[PDB]
This record gives C-alpha cells, structure tokens and sequence, in this order.
RNA sequence: CCGGCGUCUUUUGACGAACAACUGCCCUAUCAGCCAGCGAUGGCCGUGUAGUGGACUGCCAUGGCGUUGACGGGAGCGGGGGAUUAGGGUUCGAUUCCGGAGAGGGAGCCUGAGAAAUAGCUACCACUUCUACGGAGGGCAGCAGGCGCGCAAAUUGCCCAAUGU
RNA sequence: CAUCCAAAAUCGAGUAACAAUUGGAGGACAAGUCUGGUGCCAGCACCCGCGGUAAUUCCAGCUCCAAAAGCGUAUAUUAAUGC
RNA sequence: CCAGAGGGCGCCCGUGAUUUUUUACUGUGACUAAAAAAGUGUGACCAAAGCAGUCAUUCGACUUGAAUUAGAAAGCAUGGGAU
C-alpha cells in the first residue's frame, strides 16, 4: 500500500458540450493557436477559475485584513509574472478581467511563433518538439511551458541545433 | 445541576440538564442527564434545590460524585 | 398575540410606504422600537417621530418622507459573526450598496458597517433598504 | 476465567450489555484464601506486579497491639467470638478482618508489671495513668477481646489492635 | 509495548518526508518524552551530515566519539530535548540545542565554558530516606541537598563539570522566561503577571520585548536569566521575537534579488 | 409551515423523518427490500444459464415481433426474460450455454414494446455480442 | 595504580499497560414499558484484584431508567478523511495513519514487566494430514501460490543497498 | 528515464504502410433536400417516436459531426432537485 | 546601623454580606497528531509532484529554506453588558 503521492485533474469538460455556441469558441482558438485537442483550452480555464476563485473571496473583505494583505500581493505578483497583467495594475479586479487567450498566448508555442523564430504556430510546435529551441540556455521540448515577461526576450535556439 | 429525588440512603438523583445546538436547522434542543450522586450525611437538600458535585474515585457502581456543597 | 414587537411596528410601515402615504401610526412602543428608527432617520429616510404617552404604554407616530422601500425584522434573531456579515448582507438584500442590516450587540444598535468597524459581531435585529 | 468486570451485568435502564472482546488476564478473580486456626500453611501465588502475595491459611498466632500506651507484643489466637458478615464464618474460626477475636494475654500483663533506678521510673509512669475497669478484669483472668485491623489473606500475617472502653463496650452487648 | 513508529505519527519538527522510508526511530526511553525529543541518527544524518545513512550512525556512535552531558554514549537512539549540550570532540564542537523561533530545533554553538552550564526545572521536591532531600527535575535528574528556598517550578544551574547545583534562579515576579511547547516556542519576554486557577491549569500572560502581549500555561514556563543582561546561555537565531506573515514574505524576496 | 422558534429543532426533525417515508426516492436507497428483489442482489451484472427461446409479442401502436431468451439465474436460482439487442444475433445465442445479463435504461419501468423486460443480453460466452454482430471474432463452440 | 563493561536490592522520571468520566453519533413505535428467584438501584461490614468498584459473598434498605424515545429489532468496526455542492447541504469510509477487536468455531492455562498469545500450550466441536493401523499430527484473515466463490481483482520473481526493528 | 550517434572512430521516415479509434447525423443534441436494400417484416428506439414499397430514425456505402489514445455500455451514488 | 506617623503593594489564613452569583451570545486569547485541503517561496525542462535547493567559485556561503491559515459540537481563560 503505503503511498502518498497526490494525484489530481487539471482539466475538466464544461456541462453541455453540444452548445453551438461552446463549439464556435472552442474552434476559433484550437485551429488559430495550433492547439492539440479542446483538453489544452480546458487545461487553462481551471487554473484560471481557481485563481478567480480567491480574487473574488479577498475582494469581498474589509480594508486591513490579513487574508486581503498577504495573499492579494501574490496572486497579483505573478500576474506580473508571464506577462498576463502589467505593473499598473493593483485592484484584484484587474485580475478578474483575465480570460482563456491571455493565457493560451504564453504558451511556448505561440510565444516562438510571435517573436519571429516560425513561420506559423504548427510549425512553432514543431521546432519545440524537435529540441530545437530554448529558453534562455535550457531546452524547452514542451510546448505548453508558460514563458516569463523577462525570457521571452532571450528566447534563442538550442545549442543542439543545426539551426543554431 | 438540582435534585430530582431525595430517594435512597446517602444516595441522591441530581439531573442536569444544558443545550445541545444542531447546525442544519440553525435550533437548540434540550438534554439532561439524570446521574447518581453519594449526598454526605451533612447535607439534605430538598427537591428543586441545586447542589455542586465534585469527582471521586468510584464509590458505587454508577455513584463517582460527592456533595461539596447546597445552594 | 403578538409575539415580536418589530414585526407589529413595521409591517404598518412597509404597507403604508407601498400606498404612498407620509405618516403612519404604531401600536406599542418600546425601548428597541425606537433606537431601529433613529439610524433611519439619520441615514435620511424618515423625517421625524413622536413618541406620545398615555401612561400605559405610548403610541408612536412616524413622518414618511417616502424614502424608504421596506423595513423587515428578522424574527428568530439568529447569530450573525464576523465573517458572517458577508453571508446575511447578500442574502436578504438586493445590494452590498445601500443594503443596512441592523444587528444588536453589547455595545448598543447599530448598522452592520459599524459592528464591523468596532469587530464585534451579535444578533441581528431588522432590517431595512 | 474469573474476572471483574462491568460487561456481564446489566445497565442502569435494565439493558443488557452485549460483548465483542473476549477477557483480559489484567481483569482477574482469584479464589478466597481461608485463613482459620491450626498450624501455618504459606501458599504465594505470583501477581502481575512481578511480586508474590502470600495466602494465610491456618493461622494461630498474631502480632497484637495495646492501644494508648504505643506498645505491643505477640500472642496466640484462640477462638474467634463474634464477625460483622455472617455467624457461619465465626463457628468455623475464620480470621479475616474486622473479626472480634480472644488472645492469650499473658505478654501484656507482664508489661504492664514493669510499666533501684528502675523503681523510681515505676511511680513516674504509675502517676498520670489510669485503666478501663473491663479491660483490667479481663487482662487480671488472663483472656482479653481484640479486633485483627491487618487482613490475614493476603499478606499471611495476622496483626490485630485491642479494644478501648467506647468500642469494647459495644462488642460486650452483642455477645 | 511500543517498537515501531511510522513517519507521519512521527514529529516533523525532526523534519522527516512523506515519501522515501516507510518507518522512523522510536527512541530508548530517558530524560525526554517522545514528541518533545529528537533521536541521535535524525541529527548526525539529517542536519550535520556526517553520516548519509542509518549504518553509517551505527558506526560513529557505537564505537564513540560523541558526548552528551560531557558523557561518552554508545547508545545508537538516545533522547535528545532541550538545553543538552552535544560535544563531538573530534569536530571540537559544541553544540546547545534550544527551541528556535518558529517551533523549530535551534542549534546554537558555544563557547567551552559555557557548554559546561546546563539549566534544569524542578518539577517536583520532596523529602526521601534519611531527611535527605531531592529535586526532581524535567530531565529526570536528581540533585541531592538543594537549597531550601527551592520551589516546584524554578530553574537550577547545573554544571556538567562536576556534578552539583551552584545558586538557583526563580519564576518569581518579572524576569526574561522562554516558553517549551504550546507553538509559542522558543518565543522570550518578561513574566508580566501569573494567573491562579486551583485545579485546573495556571494561566501567565508574558509581555515580548516591542510589546505584543500573550498568554501561555504555567507548565510551558522555563526561566533563563534574573535579567535579559544577566542571561547565562546563549539565544538562538533570532532572538526570541516573531514577527508579521508580510513581513516574512517581504523580507524572503528582498534577500532572493542577491 | 414550519416553526422559527430557538428551541424548536427536535419537531422538525422528527417532520422530516416522517415525511421521507412518502418519497420513493428515499425507500429506494435505504430499504433492503428493493436490493432483494432487485435480480442481480444490485449487482452491476450477473451470469445465468439460458433455458429457451422464447417469441415474445409487442404492444398496440408498433406491431413486431422480439426475440427474447429465458435465462434461470446461478445466483439466486430466480428466473428472467431478457432481450437480443442486436439484428439476426438469436442465432449466436443457443441453449445451455453461459451468458451474461445486464439491465437497460429505465430500470424501473419496462422498455417500449417489450412489456416486463427491463433486461438486455451483453455477452454471450463472455465473448462481446457486438463483436460478433460486426464482425471481428467468431462465436467459439470449443 | 588506573580504565571500560556486567549484576542484586532500593529510589522516580521516561516508554507503555490497566481503569473511570464530561460532550457528541444511522433507521425503526405495525418495538412502550424496562430492571430484582440466581444483583436490579443504594447503604453497612468484609472478600478479591496491581488498584478503585455489586467486581463478589453476607446483612439491611426499595430503589434505578423512560416520549428530551428507554427496551427490542434491522443495517454498520470507529475517527482523521474521500466524492459532489455558489451557499446551506447530500452521500461515502472494507482499505496506507491513529484507536479497538480477531487468527476455523469456543473455553481454560503457563511463562513473562507486559498475553488470556495461537507460525505457545490444554480440552471439546466442525474439518483435515500421515501410519507395515501400536500410534503421530495439521490451523495462510503473514508473502507467493492452489481450490471454491462471484459481475470482479497480479509473480510459487530479486534484494537486505535503502528505511526500521 | 536521461545523454548520445564521434571526441580520431558508432544507426535510421515520404503513401512519412511508422496508415486512430469508439459512438452519432428526425426531435431533445453538435452533423445528410443524400444513393442502394428492406417494406408495420427484419429491426431501431433511455423518452418522444420510426418501419404498412414516397424510410431525414431500420439494413449497407459515401459524406459530415463530437471526443480523442481514448471512446461506448451496465449498476450504484452525487449534482441537476426550491421533486 | 532610625524612635514615631499613617501607611503602600506582594503572600497565607481567619471573620463578615441586608441575599454574593450564573448562562447563551459576542470580541480577544489559551490548549489541540501527521497525511488530506486552502496557502507562501522555488523553472523537479513544464506539469500531477516534491521540500527542496541556490550561488559565488573551490579547499564554503546564504546564519540557507522547509512560512502560514482553517479544522463541527464540548471543555479553558478574560473583556463586553444590548438581547
């Protein structure tokens, strides 16, 4: 027996999955960004709720709380943090105008792509794959690693590379 | 807790009784636990008295308690 | 009978500001029915009061501006914290904006916006948009 | 086996306990050890606190005590006149405690004798003394009423205290 | 009878993980009781890294070259509390374990002299054979003839040099206290006032330097000092102060931008 | 109504016993009844042995005919009728041999057009009737 | 001349053992009265136990509990916790940690600081294995594995290197 | 698992045969004004309903849809339930 | 190494109350296993995870980190004095 590793779901299906509606949006993204599958557009909305979840709860409380103080500085830390939000921003609403692009739009993949080092995002997905990029000096072959407001500036190519 | 009978011999019957809250229906109820008490020879409290109780070593099978004191 | 005093008072109030009409008359008086009227009327939603005295018990007599759009009483005085403000202040209100639950404490009879400024939560009392 | 327990008898309400453990060996009975009159006999029998306790059967001797003057000697139990629990016990001479007994005596007056630089202590201790009047017959026959404070079961040795006036009278009236 | 202890029913406070091993040492029996204690092979291994596994403890201990209370041991698991001082010669360390702010084991490094003063609470006194009288302490230490003037509750300092008890130091009135247990450990202050309640558990409320009053049980009272400048032992990292969740965090980015 | 009072609770306690007892929704649950009568003990399927092919009618508004198998269960010793799901599969279904059994849908009522069978046959011979149905294995007599 | 081990008894901290109690716990009244010859409740004196106690003997008293659900029956090892829920809740807990209980079914016992131990003992009962039949044994709900069972679940593998004892 | 195809010296895709499937397309519910076969039969259908030779639902092919190395089916339980 | 004066705290005990006095509720504080959950830090390549590690540049430094919160009743202490 005797094990106490964790395990938990990072992504869930929303209820209803034959809206028309849900299914336009859903497309829109997963053809435009390269994604896989529709998985990887769900990956990012739960995190992205749990985040939501605290913002709205810290927001709800009086002025000088310890609750508010403490964990309202981090969850807008490390918004500044990849970029999702900028340096102008304080409020914890801010943080509630974030949606499922933002996010998607850090990604490695588009990242590669958007800083001249692909010609489109499904051959960025490739060039990843391929152990043919990097981050600052550390070879990246996942596309779905977030990249930081200051490294995505020092993107380069892999020193394995006959592209480099 | 107060004396529901003055019955038995150095032996009195107290009955306690408090407030139990259950969080479903936001609402209280009351509980009481009829208990055995050993009543020192001193003492003879009339019913409806209230009476304090101390712990004991066990003196009977169900009597732990003694009189300290009557109100 | 009667069994809660607020609910006699301020059902005449709420019916009477449903019909438009700028006084209104209440039964019994007591102690907790006046200090529940002069938030109110500081807050700017009754013009006056008087209180008259027949030597029994007095008859409250109370001026509408027509400012106000319900007066309730949360009957069972249930137990309202801290953290429980926010939970209240939601469900029977239509707004955190100008919702005022009322609320007793120790301290006196007061606005949910100042049991939170002095950190003492009690049971709550009426309340009113 | 024997046990002492809770858990075979009934509650308050008149219910009845219903079991899903079988019996501890730390809950325990033994068997009455029956200390009588006759030749001593010493069984131990070995407990759980990793020491012996010693079953007095048949013993005839004890060590007694005079009460008030802070002396006493040994002597031998004779016969047995009175008990609290039953009469039965009594007919048969069993000696458990809080059993009104009879003794010898004989140390005791012997004592009370020595109780020329030793003669002048004699008039000291004879001055501010005084004696129960039935005890002193009783100690003059040379036959005397005590009770046995020490309990003979279980640590196989007799040791017992000689009634005084208030208690002694009372015993007297029941016989 | 207990011989086996599982990670998690175990102390984390010896800071052992989840996962890797399945079982943790039960300690041997002595001064200490088991949550308050750490075991010899969790220290050696796990914080001064002189040993990178159980045997290699075996080794060292076994054989000697470890003291604790100045004397050799060769004892695998022996407790290990509070105010011991550990000396391991070969190193020519000194080592006095303490409570560090943050519920954490201290260990704090000593001069020579000092490493020979120990500090012990009385827990009881009482008269044995002979009129002969005894305190019994917190580490199950037994002075001989203490002074009359000793009380339940009171520090006595104790020199491992030679075995005896040099003057005493009371809980009496103001005076710079540390707490065991409670999870207010390892946190100083002045006595500000001791509560009475007969029969049931002594309230005292202590008063932290800056301010900041609290309240802790009488029993998780352990005196240091007559004074904050008459103190005889050393304090561990910080100095007996806590401070605010923000300014913890502020203070861990500030020192991460090096 | 119900009651606001501070001490009021046990009342409505006791109301609420009471009047989950005219919900079937709660009887289902708590009551054993229900699991022994139910054929599989309220297990998720169970094994029988087929005893014959029984031609079973069909209701009012659709006229057809449905092929149905009385199966007697190894369990419990009850008997059940249980339909083919699949077209022209009566065949791979022949007397005496193993099969398992499974519920349908509604499990309190019984299916359109097939009146008392709430039963459709999964596997034959553990072997996946639809398997056979399109073809990938073959139905072993071995 | 000194050092390190080892042991008797006494003493008390620690590691535990054994008792007791404050508060809390699913359904059912088409289960409403329950308890005392042979202990039910209590007092008195003893007996026993490591110890308190109707734990038990003898004597005396007539109590104890109940619609705020006793008593009886059904389902169930208990808790930390799992699932699901905006909130309130709803439902699960055989199972890694902690606590209890058990080793085919029952009872009795020795030894030991600690056991009513079961890869310790004694007996009976249900099974079960050897025997040139005079006798002698066996207890997997320890790991693999086999049979049976059911809708349903792994290798008769390697190692004490690690983690503990 | 990782690192590599020499550091002097070490492999390899083009139908990239190294070839993705499981359930659906009348309504509820994302997707057929299809073509053949069957004709209240065979069967489909949780439910509403399809099939009596003119089948958007059956039995086949093509076409398109949803999820995807996972997808159907059964039973229990929770949400849906202010039933 | 201060006669007197009222004393002023601390400690223990004795005596005195016309009738002392409590509780729910609330604020604050004590006392409370880990795993699990909420949460802070950290590029295990990311990620479920983990409690690690990171830096100069060598014959170590960070006084290295491993925060913190919640966790039903019931019990504990002390303010408040409306209901």
């Amino acid at each position: 027996m005797r094990n106490y590793n964790n395990f938990n779901r990072v992504w869930k299906a929303p209820r209803r999955p034959f809206e028309k509606e849900r299914l336009d949006r859903e497309m829109k993204l997963c053809g435009q960004y390269g994604l896989r599958c529709k998985r990887e557009i769900w990956r990012v909305n739960m995190t992205l709720s749990k985040m939501r979840r605290t913002a709205r709860l810290l927001l709800t409380l009086p002025e000088n709380h310890p609750r508010r103080q403490l964990e309202g500085s981090a969850i807008m830390r490390r918004c500044h943090d990849y970029g999702f939000l900028e340096e102008e921003k304080d409020k914890l609403d801010y943080v509630l105008s974030l949606t499922v692009p933002d996010i998607l739009e850090r990604r490695l993949q588009t990242v590669v792509f958007k800083h001249g080092l692909a010609k489109s995002v499904h051959h960025a997905r490739v060039l990843i794959l391929q152990r043919h990029i990097a981050v600052a000096k550390q070879i990246v072959t996942i596309p779905s690693f977030i990249v930081r407001v200051s490294s995505e500036h020092h993107i380069a190519f892999a020193d394995a590379s006959p592209f480099g | 807790g107060v004396v529901h009978s003055t019955k038995m011999k150095r032996s009195i019957v107290i009955r306690r009784d408090y407030l139990h809250f259950i969080r479903k229906y936001q609402r209280y109820q009351k509980r009481h636990r009829s208990l055995t008490v050993h009543c020192s020879p001193c003492f003879d409290p009339k019913p409806g008295d209230e009476v304090i109780v101390g712990q004991c070593r066990p003196l009977s099978k169900t009597i732990r308690y003694n009189v300290l004191e009557v109100v | 009978t009667m069994m809660s005093v607020l609910a006699n008072a301020l059902r005449c109030i709420a019916s009477a500001e449903r019909r438009g009409k700028r006084q209104v008359l209440i039964r019994p008086s007591s102690k907790v029915v006046v200090k529940f009227l002069q938030v109110m009327q500081k807050h700017g939603y009754i013009g006056e009061f008087e209180i008259i005295d027949d030597h029994r018990a007095g008859k409250i007599v109370v001026n509408l501006n027509g400012r106000l759009n319900k007066c309730g009483a949360i009957c069972p005085r249930f137990d309202c914290t801290t953290p429980d403000f926010e939970k209240w202040v939601k469900n029977i209100l239509p707004s955190r904006q100008f919702g005022f639950v009322v609320l007793t404490t120790s301290l006196g009879i007061m606005d949910h916006e100042e049991a939170r400024a002095r950190n003492t939560g009690g049971k709550v009392l009426g309340f009113f948009y | 086996g024997i046990v002492r327990s809770r858990l075979h008898k009934r509650k308050i309400t008149g219910g009845k306990t219903k079991i899903h453990r079988k019996r501890m060996k730390a809950e325990l009975g033994r068997l009455p050890a029956h200390t009588k009159l006759g030749a001593r006999r010493v069984s131990p029998v070995r407990a759980r606190g990793g020491n012996f306790k010693l079953r007095g059967l048949r013993l005839d001797t004890g060590n007694f005590a005079w009460s008030t003057e802070a002396i006493a000697q040994r002597a031998r139990i004779l016969d047995v006149v009175y008990n609290a629990t039953s009469n039965e016990l009594v007919r048969t001479k069993t000696l458990v405690k809080n059993c009104i007994v009879v003794v010898d005596a004989a140390p005791f007056k012997l004592w009370y004798a020595k109780h020329d630089e030793l003669k002048r202590k004699w008039m000291l201790r004879r001055e501010n003394h005084k004696i129960e009047k039935a005890v002193a017959d009783q100690l003059k026959e040379g036959r005397l009423l005590a009770r046995i404070t020490s309990r003979p079961g279980q640590t196989a040795r007799a040791d017992g205290a000689l009634l005084e006036g208030a208690e002694l009278q009372f015993y007297l009236k029941k016989l | 009878t207990k011989k086996h202890l599982k990670r998690l029913y175990a102390p984390k406070d010896w800071m052992l993980s989840k996962l890797t091993g399945v079982f943790a040492p039960r300690p041997r029996a002595g001064p200490h009781k088991l949550r308050e204690c750490m075991t010899l092979m969790i220290i050696i291994r796990n914080r001064l890294k002189y040993a990178l596994n159980a045997a290699e403890a075996q080794m060292i201990l076994r054989q000697g070259l470890v003291c604790v209370d100045g004397k050799p041991r060769k004892d695998t698991k022996y407790p290990v509390g509070f105010m011991d001082v550990v000396e391991i010669p070969r190193t020519g360390d000194r080592f006095r374990i303490l409570y560090d702010v943050k519920g954490r084991f201290a260990l704090v490094k000593v001069g020579e002299a000092e490493g020979n003063i120990k500090l012990l609470k009385v827990e009881n006194v009482y008269t044995s054979t002979g009129r002969i009288p005894v305190a019994m302490t917190h580490d199950g230490h037994r002075i001989r003839y203490p002074d009359p003037r000793t009380h339940r509750g009171d520090t006595l300092v104790y020199n491992l040099k030679e075995k005896k008890v040099v003057d005493l130091i009371k809980s009496s009135n103001g005076k710079v206290v540390m707490v065991t247990g409670g999870a207010n450990r390892g946190r100083i202050g002045e006595i500000m006032s001791i509560e009475r309640h007969p029969g049931a558990f002594d309230i005292a409320r202590l008063k932290d330097a800056a301010g900041h009053e609290f309240a802790t049980r009488a029993s998780n009272i352990f005196v240091i000092g007559k004074d904050m400048q008459s103190v005889p032992v050393t304090l561990p990292k910080q100095q007996g102060l806590r401070i605010n969740v923000i300014q913890e965090r502020e203070e861990k980015l500030i020192a991460a931008e090096a | 109504t119900k009651a606001n009072g501070q001490h009021a609770a046990r009342k409505l306690v006791r109301l609420r016993r009471k009047n989950r007892w005219a919900d079937k929704g709660w009887k289902k649950s708590h009551t054993f009844v229900a699991q022994k009568a139910n054929p599989f003990g309220g297990s998720s399927h169970a094994k029988g042995i087929v005893l014959e092919k029984i031609g079973v009618g069909a209701k009012q508004p659709n006229s057809a005919i449905r092929k149905c198998v009385r199966v007697q269960l190894i369990k419990n010793d009850k008997k059940i009728i249980a339909f083919v799901p699949n077209d022209g599969c009566l065949h791979f279904i022949e007397e005496n041999d193993e099969v398992l059994v499974s519920g349908f849908g509604r499990s309190g009522h019984a299916v359109g057009d097939i009146p008392g069978v709430r039963f459709k046959i999964v596997k034959v011979s553990n072997v996946g009737l639809y398997a056979l149905y399109r073809q990938k294995k073959e139905k072993p007599r071995n």
